[PDB]
């Protein structure tokens, strides 16, 4: 019945927050000011469990080893080894003194699977080890009030229903029910997604237990203020606890690359069994027995299975994954490296993923001119204008009239990424003055403060009077800030270009429109003003008041405005643009208010200029929204409140008829619903998130992208790709590498599949025409597990033949990895020429030793006989068993060399799919080493002392190396003119048949 | 999932009709060109080698030593009474010596009577075709005494005590060179050393050597070997119907109902041996006359 | 005699070729 539990966790949460202070203490039975007795703690601590999420499920060491030992590709190899042993069992009960060919092949295939599993386990283990070295979380104890006495105890020792006091700076231990606050602004970033710090008020505000202010949530830090509250939920029963457990109970699904590997195995078996059955009928129709026909069938199917392709594909993916690890784009799933390349819809998160999740000064108004401050994280943006005297006034008001500054260790850390104590606005002002006006350490003390007035609920004002600096002698400076509409009313003088002017409505309304411009831009504006108290009417020494306000509240001099918002990350806009360039549909999925989401969407690229929503057209026409046609609006903002009352069919209509969609105020569960809706269309989805609200979205999606530092641990574990540097451009790099490795995979696969023709054909005609074996098994192993390993691997270092970031994402049902065209090229054309080249060397060698090609017909009968030592050649000479057998082995070795010779041209032609070898160039240093090492190794396998005794690979007469040269040159010329016709004639036939 | 049979677009086995014709036509032209190219290359290769000499003869450096009864495992197990038990042997001997009868060697335009005494090598010029078809020296079955063919006693060689003739692997241009002074193995079996290649049989261990009672050899004029007047060989083209020398070996006092091993080693300078090829130079037999 | 092949010379030449072709490939891959 777990299918119902998962749905219960998918359902939105509910609460009991809306209860009187007498009703809340009644349901749990707790004192409102003294909490509960210490004995009462052990009554709930050992009852339901300590206040801590249940650790994730553990999958022991040997499980991954066995997982890689089985797989799907390893499954094809296991069935091959099983068929080898079955063929050996069928051959043992029949022939006098059998051979150990099938036995060696079976043990070899098994070792291949084991070796690949070990290498894969090593790579996947290294990934988890570095992730563990990055996830070091320390305990955070809670300040609980028990028995009327304050006590700081571990978070796991907290129970349900005991007064907890959270100070400005502490993290909310468990889900609390606020009862008394003092301007507390909890940071609900990781849970709900609300960028701007939300204040917590003891009084019930919204029906939704999230939007309400009388609830503190788990894993949320108290930005400022202090508050009291009763514990409602604990451990896994918390909001984020249920979200994390839901993430742990979701299905990962089938990756797009594994489906391609499976489809590949499918065609492999297609040809394997087709050739085995057709040759089984042919073998019987000729003269063989059922006993030998079964052995043949098994040998044809097994010899048609690319053994060495497993290690090549594994290392091929590992190389591209290592290039991601070098750039901090770690991948926990070895096959998730390609997933980006097939993505066609990226569902991103706003707060944390696209933005920096840091309230920062965006724009300032001074001298009737908006000034956009650089909103970058690394300080690489255009610098604002600072030459006027008004900038100094604004900088003074902001740097002076501000409660706190940085902390103790915040000395070596950068100005932006360093911690600051206080409200989120004050920190932004501090960073703007520290980056634009020098420092604030000596600037704040240089202007000694006397009487400071903090924010008030009535007559809302935030001011402070300070002493005057360097000899100018105006003696006093009264700074004040606040709501623009409130500070404007308490001002008469206005600073402009350096001097002062009256409050004429002409420029006052110029300030009003500047307020609405920065408001509609998606920012939070604040007005700043100051006044010089004339020291002639008011004393120079001690003259102040605080109860019966003496400082002139009005007649102040307004300087300007200072807006602020969490800005998007540096490379985010360009990244979104690049993704839209490749054809990826960018969809924003956030939990923040729509007012901010729309502005951020228009600023990063999710919403381009010109495209209007269903609301923008109605506002442009002064008509109700219900009138306009939704087809006229290209983009649209989907409110989470309306998504709750939506069906499965309507979501599809929203995704199809709208290109730029922005889902706002969406609960984590709603994010999962959206991801499922995008997957219903049949397109590949990639979710990029950071908070725990993105865990169910990053888990279900084909690939989850979490932030290495700005991302919570839950969503970081439920994801499949980690961005250690948080550089959102890694998404663009990932999609590029995905498509690149997909094409190089096609090439490497074709290179390994082409060698099976000149590999199987010798044994095939050995049975057909009854001629001596042209190619042995040892040599074949030296080919697929020897020479061709390096070229197949070096084919992964190839680079783009065109602009891969310009083409559309691949279609899962149309553009397959291994289609029929690849089979027509490898098994049909190229492999055929390689086989003819092999037989040429065969006849050349045998004919030069006296056994003319014509005389070899039907000679196998007496050739494999160990006792007929008078075998006559075409010249009349009598050859013993070992003599003609030495010729057979010294005829097998050059066949292997012939394979290497034709593989030179095969590697060069498989290096490019459309372009010419000269347009692309053999700049792949690994590919060149692949040819030198291949040739050297082959020559060693024949001229090494003791090879005719160890592997029965005798040395070759030098003149044999040139036997396959014309065939290789022919392969090169033919495929070259083929790609040239595809280049100059991108029409039909030459494109629908050869192009793989 | 296998209903690829047909479609509304006239598809058979996967594609249309015109598509099948285009692909089949391409494959016919392509594979035909490939076959023609392979044939042209194999033709040039056939032009590379000559007709009177193989371009490589190092793989047959130490000549072999075969026998008349090509046994399944070089073992001769039969019954001295049952004629069908040794039929497989006798038939192989008769067909082998069927080309050595006096009636088979009757034309004097292709046969040359060498002599009743082993003589020096007979070199018939070079291996070119400037000369006519070379002559082949006669070798009558009478030379193999008591192991002759069909002359007076078509004994079948088994009324007890069998016969096993040995033959030197015919090699083109091979000039056998018998031994001399350094003789740590050349037994005094027969006087003639200079114009005959000696071959001596023996047991294999302290057991076989005792079980094998007596061996009697028969050759040209009574010499246990091969006469040098029959070498060298000039190929099948220049010397058709050639008859290499033969040498018979009879084992008289054997141990009936006992499998014993015999090793017939041919000695000479141009005769090499091999621990991997039990036939190169030497020869082995597992005889057992079970009554 | 024509029944003798200097296999030692060809074998040595093959080993020399393998060594040279391998170090050359190393130079191309470990290029500087
Ligand atoms: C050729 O055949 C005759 C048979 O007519 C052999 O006669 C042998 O005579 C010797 C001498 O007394 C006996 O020791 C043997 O037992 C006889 N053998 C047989 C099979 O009867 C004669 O040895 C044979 N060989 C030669 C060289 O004459
Ligand atoms: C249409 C034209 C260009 C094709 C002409 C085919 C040429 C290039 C082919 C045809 C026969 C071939 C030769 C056939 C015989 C030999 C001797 C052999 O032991 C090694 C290969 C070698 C040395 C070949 C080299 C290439 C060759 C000369
Ligand atoms: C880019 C292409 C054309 C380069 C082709 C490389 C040619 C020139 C090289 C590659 C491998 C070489 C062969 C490698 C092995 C042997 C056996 C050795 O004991 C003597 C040299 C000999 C017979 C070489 C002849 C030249 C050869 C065939
Ligand atoms: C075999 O017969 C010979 C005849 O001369 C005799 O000398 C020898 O001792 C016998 N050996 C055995 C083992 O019977
Ligand atoms: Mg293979
Ligand atoms: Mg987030
Ligand atoms: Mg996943």
């Amino acid at each position: 019945k777990e299918r119902d539990m998962d749905e219960l966790k998918k359902e939105v949460s509910m609460d009991d927050h809306k209860l009187s202070l007498d009703e809340l203490h009644r349901k749990y039975g707790t004192d409102l000011s003294r909490g509960l007795t210490p004995a009462r703690a052990a009554e709930i601590l050992a009852r339901d469990g300590p206040n801590a999420l249940t650790p994730p499920p553990t999958t022991p060491e040997w499980v991954k080893f066995c997982r890689q030992l089985f797989g799907g590709f390893s499954m094809l190899l296991w069935i091959g080894a099983i068929l080898c042993f079955l063929a050996y069992g069928i051959q043992a009960a029949t022939e006098e003194e059998p051979q150990n060919d099938n036995l060696y092949l079976g043990v070899v295939l098994s070792a291949v699977v084991i070796i690949t599993g070990c290498f894969s386990y090593y790579q996947e283990a290294k990934s988890s080890k570095i992730m563990e070295s990055f996830k070091n979380m320390v305990p955070q104890q809670a300040l609980v009030i028990r028995n009327g006495e304050k006590m700081s105890i571990n978070a796991e020792e907290v129970v349900v229903g005991d007064l907890v006091e959270v100070k400005g700076g502490d993290r909310i231990p468990a889900d609390l029910r606020i009862i008394s606050a003092n301007g507390c602004k909890v940071d609900n970033s990781s849970l709900t997604g609300e960028s701007e710090p939300q204040t917590r008020s003891p009084d019930f505000t919204n029906e939704n237990p999230l939007e309400t202010r009388n609830i503190a949530f788990f894993s949320t830090n108290c930005v400022e203020g202090t508050a009291r509250g009763i514990v409602v939920y604990t451990g896994d029963r918390t909001v984020m606890g249920r979200i994390a457990t839901l993430a742990s109970g979701l299905e990962g699904g089938q990756t797009p690359i594994a489906a391609e590997i499976e489809h590949f195995i499918h065609i492999i078996t297609g040809v394997a069994v087709f050739l085995g059955v057709s040759f089984f009928i042919l073998s019987l129709i000729l003269e063989y027995t059922w006993l030998e026909a079964v052995i043949f069938l098994i040998g044809i199917i097994v010899a048609n299975v690319p053994e060495g392709l497993l290690a090549t594909v594994t290392v091929c993916l590992t190389l591209t994954a290592k290039r991601m690890a070098r750039k901090n784009c770690l991948v926990k799933n070895l096959e998730a490296v390609e997933t980006l390349g097939s993505t066609s819809t990226i569902c991103s998160d706003k707060t944390g993923t696209l933005t920096q999740n840091r309230m920062t000064v965006a724009h300032m108004w001074s001298d009737n001119q908006i000034h956009e401050a650089d909103t970058t994280e690394n300080q690489s943006g255009v610098s604002f204008d600072k030459t006027s005297a008004t900038w100094l006034a604004l900088s003074r008001i902001a740097g002076l009239c501000n409660r706190a500054v940085f902390q103790a260790n915040q000395e070596n850390l950068p100005i932006l990424k360093r911690a600051v104590a206080g409200d989120a606005s004050e920190s932004a002002l501090l960073k703007c003055i520290e980056l634009c006006c020098g420092s604030v350490k000596e600037m704040r003390e240089r202007y000694t403060k006397i009487v400071e007035i903090p924010f008030n609920s009535t007559n809302k004002y935030q001011l402070s009077i300070h002493k005057n600096p360097n000899t100018a002698e105006p003696r006093h400076l009264l700074v004040m800030k606040g709501a623009p509409e409130r500070i404007l009313d308490r001002c008469s003088s206005i600073l402009i270009h350096g001097k002062e002017q009256p409050l004429d409505e002409e420029l006052k309304d110029a300030f009003q429109n500047a307020y609405l411009e920065l408001g509609g831009l998606g920012e939070r504006v604040l007005g700043f003003c100051h006044l010089f108290l004339p020291d002639e009417q008011f004393p120079e020494g001690f003259q102040f008041d605080t109860d019966d306000v003496n400082f002139p509240l009005d007649n102040l001099c307004f300087v300007g405005l200072i807006s602020m918002i969490d800005p998007p990350r540096a490379a985010v806009p360009d990244a979104v643009g690049k993704c839209r360039s490749a054809g990826i549909k960018v969809i924003m999925v956030t939990g923040d208010h729509p007012i901010t989401a729309k502005a951020i969407a228009k600023g990063v690229g999710i919403i381009s200029e010109g495209n209007e929503t269903v609301e923008d057209i109605a506002a442009r026409l002064n008509i109700p929204v219900s009138q306009v046609n939704p087809r006229d609006a290209k983009a649209c903002v989907v409110h989470g409140s309306d998504l709750k009352d939506m069906t499965s069919e309507q979501l599809d209509d929203i995704l199809k008829y709208h290109t730029e969609i922005v889902f706002a105020r969406t609960s984590p569960q709603q994010k999962l619903i959206i991801v499922e809706g995008c997957q219903r269309q049949g397109a590949i989805v990639a979710v990029t998130g950071d908070g725990v609200n993105d865990s169910p979205a990053s888990k279900k999606a084909d690939i989850g992208v979490a932030m290495g530092i700005a991302g919570s641990d839950v969503s970081k574990q439920a994801a499949d790709m980690i961005l250690l540097d948080d550089n959102f451009a890694s998404i663009v790099t990932g999609v590029e590498e995905g498509r690149l490795i997909f094409d190089n995979l096609k090439k490497s696969i074709a290179y390994t599949l082409t060698s099976n023709i000149p590999e199987i054909t010798p044994f095939l005609i050995f049975i057909i025409a009854n001629i001596p074996l042209p190619l042995g098994t040892v040599t074949i192993l030296c080919i697929d597990l020897g020479t061709d390993m390096v070229p197949a691997i070096s084919l992964a270092y190839e680079q783009a033949e065109s602009d891969i970031m310009k083409r559309q994402p691949r279609n899962p049902k149309t553009d397959k990895l291994v289609n029929e065209q690849l089979i027509s090229m490898a098994y049909g054309q190229i492999g055929m020429i390689q086989a003819l080249g092999g037989f040429f060397t065969y006849f050349v060698i045998l004919a030069e030793n006296g056994f003319l090609p014509i005389h070899l017909l039907g000679l196998r009968v007496n050739w494999d006989d160990r006792w007929i030592n008078d075998v006559e050649d075409s010249y009349g000479q009598q050859w013993t068993y070992e003599q003609r057998k030495i010729v057979e082995f010294t005829c097998h070795t050059p066949f292997f060399v012939t394979i290497v010779v034709v593989q030179w041209a095969d590697l060069v032609i498989c290096k490019t799919r459309r372009n010419s070898v000269f347009q692309q160039g053999m700049k792949n240093k690994i590919l060149i080493f692949g040819l030198f090492e291949e040739t050297a190794l082959a020559a060693f396998l024949s001229y090494c002392p003791g090879m005719g005794v160890a592997l029965r690979m005798y040395p070759l007469k030098p003149t044999w190396w040139f036997c396959a040269f014309p065939y290789s040159l022919l392969i090169f010329v033919y495929d070259e003119v083929r790609k040239l016709i595809i280049r100059r004639r991108p029409g039909g036939w030459v494109e629908k048949e050869t192009y793989y | 999932k296998k209903f690829i049979w047909n479609s509304e677009k006239k598809e058979f086995l996967g594609r249309t009709g015109g598509s099948w014709f285009k692909i089949l036509l391409f494959y016919v032209i392509f594979y035909g060109c490939l076959a023609g190219i392979f044939i042209g290359t194999i033709q040039v290769m056939l032009l590379t080698i000559s007709e009177f000499k193989p371009t490589y003869q190092d793989r047959v450096a130490p000549p072999g030593l075969t026998q008349i009864p090509q046994s399944q495992k070089t073992e001769i197990s039969f019954r001295p009474n049952d004629p069908q038990s040794y039929e497989s042997y006798v038939v192989s001997i008769v067909r082998f010596l069927e080309k050595y009868k006096d009636l088979a060697q009757k034309d004097d335009m292709i046969f040359e009577d060498c002599g009743n005494v082993p003589s020096e090598l007979k070199e018939r010029g070079e291996y070119n075709n400037e000369r006519g078809e070379r002559k082949v020296c006669r070798f009558r079955l009478e030379w193999l005494g008591n192991c002759s063919g069909l002359n007076d006693e078509t004994y079948g060689y088994k009324d007890g005590k069998p016969c096993v003739i040995i033959k030197l692997n015919r090699v083109l241009g091979f000039k056998p060179k018998p031994p001399k002074n350094e003789s740590l193995e050349t037994y005094p079996v027969m006087k003639y050393n200079p114009y005959v290649l000696p071959v001596h049989c023996t047991g294999k261990r302290d057991e076989d050597k005792e079980k094998v009672g007596t061996m009697e050899y028969f050759g040209l004029g009574g010499y246990p070997g091969f006469p040098l007047q029959y070498y060298p060989y000039y190929g099948k083209l220049l010397q058709p119907k050639y008859l290499q020398p033969l040498m018979a070996v009879q084992f008289t006092n054997l141990t009936m109902d006992t499998e014993i091993r015999i090793e017939c080693k041919a000695y000479g300078e141009n005769i090499g041996y091999s621990e991997k090829d039990r036939f190169q130079g030497r020869f082995d037999v597992k005889i057992e006359v079970k009554s | 005699d024509p029944f003798y092949y200097d296999y030692e010379t060809v074998r040595n030449g093959g080993l020399i070729f393998a060594a040279l072709a391998f170090i050359v490939g190393l130079i191309i891959i470990l290029s500087k």
